[PDB]
């Protein structure tokens, strides 16, 4: 999964290398199986996807739909990213989840991270609403 | 052995002279800046802006000089 | 609980990996493809800061076509033109140089 | 605490001795009698006070208002208690502590402050309640005890100095170093007053320059004053409070004694009637009339007593037996003799003597080495 | 306000009828106005010599004006603000007011009058710690620009600066040439000719002379800014080159025939000296 | 370094702005107010930069053609609109001078007026019957740089003259996506409120509404509905 540099140009091609392999590997699967359980799970941000459909013009494939920031799905994965850091008891986070919508999932995570430089820097031992809300305005500025 | 000098001003010199303010606002300072575009270069006008706005150590690159036959320089390189 | 500033360049957005574009790291992202108006007149006004400027220099026109046709180094365009100003030619520099720099490169 | 109440007790020292100014001091302690609960501490004070007759009259108000309040926090307490939270009951405990250092209970600030101690989430909210230690401290000038949470607290902390937390810290160790004598070690310590501001928790912006102005004006000398206080613009800016301090300093400066003994009186009055600035009232001013000439027997070595007496306006009988003492007791200079009617000192003290610093280590390295042989076999 | 200010009389019921004009424009809810009213109230103050009130007004003033439009407004009162500093003599936050005077009136052009008052301004500043007198002749040399022929006393006390900060590094055939000039022929007076005399005690390198020109014209530089320190500061430089000129090749001699020859008393001689 | 701005006697002369010398020149010889430097000007230019009004004045006395441009096409107008001097705008108007000279760019005086800010010299100059709608070799008004700088005065003292703002660049781009690109919401409610059309796409097909951000696009369109 990758949002940050390529040569698109070369590295087209040097991904295309790993696309072969995977290519290859499902051709050995596809060819027959020495044991259970295998499986493979990829991820792509961008028009690969569809370049994927034309190296896999509809031959084998599972498609789900991935929403970005949908919600009760943005909660309980709050949840787990607040099981690690350290958070209060008196905080909202339904408010502060259903405050960016249409956008994605990321700048929540972005948040969290944030959040927890924000309490290392303003050396408090845990994290506040006004935290995570100062945390929204921040990782809304690029967008 | 107006805007876009602004807003890299503010990102670049103002985390720099401030921090205890930055601790009062409650907002941590933005460490990358970013550019785009094909006709657009950049890479030297703006270093040598911040460069002449701010006096301090300013690190340029000269390209990748950690490609070599020996790949344990590298890490020990950037690190120091 | 360190000081230090690191920058980053690129010439495309859809610039692709896993590693430095990730969320919760760059906290500023400028698309700049088409440089405007107000950009073109304040990096105009930082390089002229220094360099003695002129009455007869128009900031317009410089302001203007540029934006139709835009080429890349800029500041470097500029040294060019200090280049033809180096010929003692001439004690001021002019829009004759600029427009030269911008035709010749 | 962090109330005035706290400097309003802390004047009973000058409220008890002098009998000058018993008047204002027993004016503005009863006047503050009727605020943060005053009733204890007065009441313990009462025998520097006034009689019983207008005492017992607040007494029993301030005595139910006490119980009323401090059974009002119980409940608050309780409310609290039994409850999922926990800055709730950190915070119940803190303010319920600080009505306890309101009404003068050692014990019950004690066991509370001890109580929320131990329900520290951090480091820093620690380091708050041995504040909220060192601030009671002040008034009931402990020593070992206000220096303990502080040498506990001094390691593991990693969270790097902050804005009014390190600076307050550095005032409270500017404070105790004021307590003791320690000069040198404690000159770095007021390098801080450009991030000061105004505080009326413990100590007033003004007082505490005037507080540091003696070591500073005393204790370093025109090399060290040169570098820090002459150099720096914090004097030049708050010498505009006092026409005093710039007078004594440029006095100093330029070594003129003419106007500073004339004005010598105001500094001696201001020295004392002081509360922790009293014991040392004594100290300051030989340590400043040693250091004044040494100073002026640095630059000369044959002084004429026409010149000498007319620069200090003093008599030469009192110069006299006070260079005399200066001699044995204050051990600065070389033999003086007067068989010339007329100061000549010698003072080899560079040479030789530069090489002879280290003797008295050698020595004290000869008795230590004596001791390694001592150990020797048993 | 300023035509009344300009007559200088009763100087004590003036700011009592500025505080009136204050709570009126209060009143009728002007900020403009009030923001202008306490620009020349902190200005009043700067000039009563008060730090206190000026400062705190000032700052709650800068406040309300950082918030607000018109930034070109702020660079005047953060001029005074460098000016009241420069009183208090801070370098720090004078020279921070002064970097964001400049940034802020970077992009606005500023009056001749408020413009020139920023370099000359700057160059009292860099003359104070003595940094470089180039830069500086530079700054009084640009003000002097911005103050030519708009006044007579601004002009006359800007090439009176000029003197100062070129006379600082010494060199009297500069102070010469400018003074043979025609240009600021019209412009001398009674305040250039005490330069003329300690560019002269310069140049014949005389002490007693110098004396006599910090003697006679004393009535004068009884005006004389804060740079009198600076003054005695050459004084005292010029001493000190006479004292490692005449005493170094004796080891040993007889202090009033040294001093003979400077025709001087010895004492605030032997005071520096030991100093 | 600095030095003479041109090889000419006259010119410096009149650049250094002494009236007895220049007046002893041209008494001495009156070619030399004809003759040309390098950068194909004359005195004039350089004292209407200078902004002495005596010189200039004397000058125009002479007859002096105000007509005459260098190798770039540079009017003594628009170096009086540069300078920032009304009384020099006041003699050439005076004089009866083209408002409709055009220079390398083609840019107007009133380009330069709105560019200094100055609000009498373009109010004399689009007095003496110049047309705010005439465009540049770029084809942009003056409404465009007004809108740049953030002048309200300016695009408010244009519009007294009821200038279009109909006017479209050769970029696309309106003078309203220049206030939106500005950020400038007073400028922008006003223009939309004078009946600015937000309809006009550019070369990059994008609406004022997206060029805008912070949903001030939403409520110029409110202003647009309302």
């Amino acid at each position: 999964d990758s949002i940050g540099s390529s040569r698109l140009e070369g590295g087209s091609g040097g991904d295309s290398e790993v696309q072969r392999t995977m290519l290859e590997l499902l051709n050995q699967l596809d060819g027959f199986e020495a044991t259970k359980n295998i499986k493979v799970i990829m991820a792509t941000n961008r028009i690969d996807i569809l370049d994927s459909a034309l190296l896999r013009p509809g031959r084998i494939d599972r498609k789900i739909e991935f929403p970005p920031p949908n919600e009760e799905a943005r909660l309980d994965i709050l949840k787990i990213h607040s099981r690690k850091m350290n958070l209060t008891r008196g905080i909202n986070l339904r408010k502060i989840a259903e405050l960016m919508p249409g956008a994605s999932g990321a700048e929540v995570k972005g948040v969290c991270t944030e959040a927890g430089m924000y309490a290392l820097r303003e050396r408090r031992v845990h994290v506040t609403q006004e935290d995570f809300e100062m945390a929204v305005a921040k990782v809304m500025q690029k967008d | 052995p107006d805007i876009q000098k602004q807003e890299v001003r503010e990102a670049v010199e103002l985390p720099l002279t401030h921090f205890e303010l930055y601790k009062q606002i409650g907002i941590d300072p933005p460490r990358g800046v970013l550019m785009y575009g094909p006709p657009g270069c950049g890479k030297t006008m703006l270093a040598k802006a911040v460069a002449h706005h701010t006096t301090a150590a300013f690190i340029r690159v000269v390209g990748s000089e950690f490609v070599q036959k020996y790949l344990g320089e590298g890490p020990r390189m950037v690190r120091d | 609980n360190v000081n230090v500033k690191v920058i980053m360049a690129t010439n495309r957005a859809d610039t692709l990996d896993p590693a430095l574009l990730r969320p919760g790291r760059l906290d500023r992202k400028i698309e700049f493809p088409l440089p405007d108006r107000r950009q073109k007149r304040l990096i105009f006004s930082t390089i002229t800061s220094k360099m003695n400027l002129s009455e007869e220099v128009d900031l317009e026109d410089y302001v203007a076509r540029p934006d139709k046709i835009s080429g890349a180094d800029i500041n470097s365009i500029c040294q060019e033109s200090g280049m033809l100003a180096v010929r003692e030619n001439r004690y001021i520099v002019l829009a004759k140089d600029f427009e030269k720099a911008y035709k010749t490169v | 605490p962090k109330n005035p109440d706290l400097r309003i007790a802390q004047l009973r020292f000058l409220l008890s001795l002098p009998e000058h100014r018993g008047d204002a001091a027993v004016r503005d302690e009863l006047m503050a009698a009727v605020r943060d609960n005053n009733m204890a501490p007065y009441y313990e004070a009462l025998c520097k006070s006034l009689d019983w007759q207008i005492d017992v009259d607040l007494l029993n108000k301030m005595k139910k208002a006490n119980e009323d309040e401090l059974k009002r926090l119980d409940e608050e307490l309780e409310d609290a208690e039994k409850n999922l939270g926990e800055s709730e009951i950190r915070d119940a405990m803190m303010a319920k502590a600080e009505y306890l250092c309101r009404i003068g209970d050692k014990e019950g600030a004690l066991t509370a402050f001890r109580k929320t101690y131990d329900k520290t989430v951090a480091l820093g909210h620690r380091l708050d309640i041995v504040f909220y230690l060192l601030r009671i401290g002040l008034f009931y000038m402990d020593n070992d005890l206000i220096t303990r949470n502080t040498e506990k607290a001094k390691s593991l902390i990693e969270e790097g100095g902050d804005w009014d937390r390190r600076n307050r810290l550095k005032v409270y160790q500017g404070l105790y170093c004021v307590a003791i004598r320690d000069f040198k070690q404690a000159a770095e310590l007021f390098l801080d007053t450009v991030s000061t501001f105004t505080s009326y928790e413990l100590m007033d912006y003004k007082t505490f320059v005037t507080y540091t102005v003696y070591v500073s004006m005393i204790a370093l000398e025109r090399p060290d004053l040169r570098e820090k206080v002459i150099k720096g613009a914090e004097i030049l800016e708050v010498l505009h409070s006092l026409p005093a301090v710039r007078q004594y300093l440029f006095s100093l400066y330029e070594c003129r004694y003419s106007v500073f003994f004339q004005s010598l009186a105001v500094v001696e009055q201001e020295m004392k009637k002081d509360w922790l600035f009293a014991p040392h009232y004594r100290y300051y001013v030989r340590e400043m009339r040693i250091h004044a000439y040494s100073q002026l027997l640095e630059s000369y070595r044959s002084l004429t007593l026409g010149y000498m007496a007319e620069a200090f306006g003093v008599g030469v009988e009192f110069i006299d037996q006070e260079l005399s003492r200066f001699i044995a007791a204050g051990r600065l200079h070389c033999k003086i003799d007067k068989v010339n009617e007329i100061v000549e000192t010698n003072r080899p003290d560079s040479k030789n003597w530069q090489y002879q610093e280290t003797i008295k280590k050698g020595d004290l390295l000869l008795n230590r080495v004596q001791k390694l042989s001592r150990v020797i076999n048993m | 306000l300023d035509l009344f200010l300009d007559m200088e009389a009763a100087t004590g019921q003036e700011v009592e009828l500025c505080l009136e004009c204050i709570e009126w424009a209060k009143s009728e809810k002007r900020t403009f106005l009030r923001q202008a009213l306490e620009a020349r109230l902190v200005s009043l103050y700067f000039d009563t010599k008060r730090y206190q009130e000026a400062l705190h007004l000032g700052s709650q003033l800068l406040r309300e004006l950082k918030k607000m439009d018109d930034k070109a407004l702020l660079v005047e009162v953060q001029l005074l603000e460098s000016k009241t500093y420069h009183a208090l003599s801070n370098l720090p936050k004078a020279r921070a007011a002064l970097t964001s005077a400049r940034t802020t009136a970077n992009a606005i052009y500023c009056p001749p009058k408020l413009q020139a008052t920023l370099d000359m301004q700057s160059g009292i500043i860099h003359a104070a710690e003595e940094k470089d007198w180039k830069t500086a002749y530079s700054y009084f040399y640009e003000a002097f620009e911005g103050y030519d022929s708009i006044d007579s006393p601004k002009a006359i006390t800007s090439l009176k600066y000029m003197l100062l900060c070129k006379i600082m590094l010494n060199t009297p055939e500069d102070v010469q040439a400018l003074v043979s000039g025609k240009l600021a022929l019209r412009y001398a007076g009674r305040q250039t000719e005490a330069l003329k005399c300690v560019a002269q005690a310069s140049k014949n390198r005389s002490l007693a002379d110098f004396e006599k020109a910090l003697t006679d014209y004393r009535a004068e530089l009884r005006d004389d800014p804060i740079i009198s320190t600076h003054l005695a500061k050459l004084y005292d430089n010029l001493l000190e080159q006479n004292l490692i000129r005449v005493i170094e090749p004796f080891s040993r001699v007889q202090i009033e025939h040294i001093s003979s020859l400077i025709k001087l008393s010895k004492a605030d001689v032997e005071r520096k000296l030991s100093q | 370094m600095e030095g003479c701005v041109s090889n000419l006697m006259v010119c410096n002369l009149a650049y250094s702005g002494k009236l007895e010398e220049l007046k002893e020149s041209i008494l001495a010889d009156k070619s030399l107010a004809t003759r040309t430097d390098q950068d194909s000007r004359t005195a004039l230019h350089w004292a209407c930069s200078a902004g002495h009004t005596e010189i200039v004045e004397f000058l125009l006395q002479l007859g002096v053609p105000v007509n005459d441009k260098d190798d770039a096409g540079w009017s003594p107008l628009h170096i009086a609109a540069s300078a920032g001097r009304d009384e020099i705008v006041k003699a050439l108007l005076g004089k009866g001078a083209q408002v409709n000279a055009v220079n390398q760019n083609g840019c107007t005086p009133l380009h330069y007026a709105a560019s200094k800010n100055r609000h009498e010299i373009a109010v004399m100059l689009l007095e003496g019957g110049a047309n705010p709608d005439a465009k540049d070799h770029y084809e942009a008004t003056a409404m465009h740089r007004a809108a740049a700088k953030g002048n309200l005065k300016m695009i408010h003292i244009l519009l007294y003259y009821k200038a279009s703002t109909n006017i479209q660049d050769t970029e696309g781009n309106t003078p309203l996506h220049l206030a939106c690109d500005e950020e400038r919401v007073e400028e922008a409610k006003l223009l939309v409120s004078q009946g600015a059309s937000i309809y006009i796409e550019n070369k990059e097909e994008k609406t004022p509404l997206q060029v805008a951000k912070g949903g001030l696009g939403l409520i110029l369109k409110r202003m647009v509905e309302g």
